[PDB]
RNA sequence: ACUAUGGUUUUUAUU
RNA sequence: CUGCAUGGCUGUCGUCAGCUCGUGUUGUGAAAUGUUGGGUUAAGUCCCGCAACGAGCGCAACCCUUAUCCUUUGUUGCCAG
RNA sequence: AGGCGGCCCCCUGGACGAAGACUGACGCUCAGGUGCGAAAGCGUGGGGAGCAAACAGGAUUAGAUACCCUGGUAGUCCACGCCGUAAACGAUGUCGACUUGGAGGUUGUGCCCUUGAGGCGUGGCUUCCGGAGCUAACGCGUUAAGUCGACCGCCUGGGGA
């Protein structure tokens, strides 16, 4: 049930002997709407080849959660350099709010609500790794009954 | 007595605090290994590493060092299994799929040097052959025929090949070592107590669980 | 050792190896630690002769 | 050894 | 008229040994590593060593031109008894 | 902190440790408050060898207001005083505590089946690498830029200031 999902596709500028050249390179997701998302980053010449790249690295590792209600199973929190994210868990189906760096990565694996937010520095690439860093931080079940709850 | 044939002992200052459960107590201020129960904890690993063979996964040596590849790289030509000769490529198993490119050279090279026409020329045409040969020998010529990833790793120098477990436990891969008074283990899942010094009792040792690997039935 | 000779004295005798400049004081100043952590390497003495 | 000086502006990103 | 609408055509270093990809690694990334370092060479040619291994373009060779000998070709050219 | 060296004597500040002794939270930080210059300068009075701003003489040169070179005042030195100056930059305010290795030196303090021309614990100082973790990055790295309490100041574009 393969699904992949673009978050943002640019250019870039490059200095080489008295010039510069362009090239292009895109920020990628790809999960399968019910348990797992990779996350990919990847430079080419030609657009769609670019994309392409990013797609193959969203292929290389795939983190695979424990979905609940839609929603996560706990509050968890994401880091990596100066992007810092938490999400809380949503209720009553709604609660779908936050931007794109971090709801793409969630829309991909089958998360249909979540109270997500993101600190610090907003480079989409830090901060889509730090979603991955925070689905890195959910835990599975529901089993251990260590707890009386809840 | 179990030849071993360095354990006195000597160097106050050599062992590692961590290797307590290695350790058979202190004789003249030096931490000292049991050996008398080197089998025991190889019979026990001895289970796990025939649970392999008996399914004929692909099993891989370390044999890096010129002494102990002449224990390995023609000694268990009836055990089909696969070893590392000298290098390994800073990458040789996290980027197989590209090592490859030079396994298939490796084997062109094979197949050029016992071709019939090998004969003519001993230099203005065999030279340029087996210059690139010996070569992809020294990287690859115990791996040629392994096809992908290891099911499991043997080291008998896992005090120096540390790039051995660098790639094994990034890719998942089970390590079996030999450890001395000395070492430091957190990267390797199977370990016995003995010497990593000299060549015979680890060629030897090596030798003893290639026959495991042949009990395989290749 | 290097000059030792006391009053007639004839040609230059002022280039020698071993002392001043290498071997093993003063210049390489910039290598720093390398003349402490080689040990065995870099340095015999350990004591029983000559300090 | 001595041997100074050169205005402002003036390029590549495709559907 | 328009080399500041565009093609087609065009200087020169120098015929210098360098330009550029895929995979892995490394970095927050542009990227870097690689191709750098040691020698040999006309040469990124080879050798040494190797967290890089291989590759396309250039290098080489092809083509082309000159000496020696054999074989081949001879008029309106050549000549030893 | 700035710094402080030369040789001898008298006086004299602060640091650091082990087994015990003593008060019995007596402690920590601190607006204001009271204290401390490497230099240059000024102020009252001396002193001038060495060196030298300024200025002269001669060169080099387009010129040379610089280097070279013949001189030379102030200043440097001293009995001192005033100032609080700086890359006062080893960029780390002051206190408290937890954690990972190594190579090396010193100073206490306690040990050693000391066949050592010495060795090993455990405090203080302490150089340089190095693991976690933090920072954009250098790197910091148990003497932290990791971790986390107490107190007092500082920060929120540059030109203009």
């Amino acid at each position: 049930e393969l699904q992949e999902k673009l978050i943002a596709v640019n250019r870039v500028s490059k200095t080489v002997k008295g010039g510069r050249i362009f090239s292009f390179t895109a920020l990628t997701v790809v999960g399968d709407g019910n348990g797992r998302v990779g996350f990919g980053y990847g430079k080419a010449r030609e657009v769609p080849a670019a994309i392409q790249k990013a797609m193959e690295k969203a292929r290389r590792n795939m983190i695979n959660v424990a979905l609940n209600n839609g929603t996560l199973q706990h509050p968890v929190k994401g880091v990596h350099t100066g992007s810092r994210v938490f999400m809380q868990p949503a209720s009553e189906g709604t609660g779908i709010i936050a931007g794109g760096a971090m709801r793409a990565v969630l829309e991909v694996a089958g998360v249909h609500n979540v109270l997500a937010k993101a600190y610090g520095s907003t480079n989409p690439i830090n901060v889509v790794r730090a979603t991955i860093d925070g689905l890195e931080n959910m835990n599975s079940p529901e089993m251990v009954a260590a707890k009386r709850g809840k | 007595m179990l030849k071993a044939g360095v354990h006195f002992g000597h160097q106050t200052r050599y062992w590692n605090p961590k290797m307590k459960p290695f350790i058979f107590g202190a004789r003249n201020k030096v931490h000292i290994i049991n050996l008398e129960k080197t089998v025991p904890m190889f019979n026990e690993a001895l289970a796990e590493l025939n649970k392999i063979a008996s399914r004929k996964g692909k099993i891989l040596f370390v044999g890096t060092k010129r002494a102990a590849s002449e224990a390995v790289k023609d000694a268990a030509l009836s055990c089909d299994q696969f070893f590392v000769n000298h290098r390994w490529l800073g990458g040789m198993l996290t980027n197989w799929k590209t090592v490859r490119q030079s396994i298939k050279r490796l084997k062109d090279l094979e197949t050029q040097s016992q071709d019939g026409t090998f004969d003519k020329l001993t230099k203005k045409e065999a030279l340029m052959r087996t210059r690139e040969l010996e070569k992809l020998e020294n990287s690859l010529g115990g791996i040629k025929d392994m096809g992908g990833l290891p099911d499991a790793l043997f080291v008998i120098d896992a005090d120096h090949e540390h790039i051995a477990i660098k790639e094994a436990n990034n890719l998942g891969i089970p390590v079996f070592a030999i450890v001395d008074t000395n070492s430091d283990p957190d990267g390797v899942d199977f370990v016995i107590p003995g010497n990593d010094d000299a060549i015979r009792a680890v060629t030897l040792y090596l030798g003893a669980v290639a026959a495991t690997v042949r009990e395989g039935r290749s | 050792i290097k000059v030792r000779e006391n009053e007639p004295f004839d040609v230059a005798l002022r280039r020698f190896k071993r002392s001043c400049e290498k071997a093993g004081v003063l210049a390489e100043v910039r290598r720093r630690e390398f003349y402490e952590k080689p040990t065995t390497e870099r340095k015999r003495a350990k004591a029983s002769a000559v300090k």
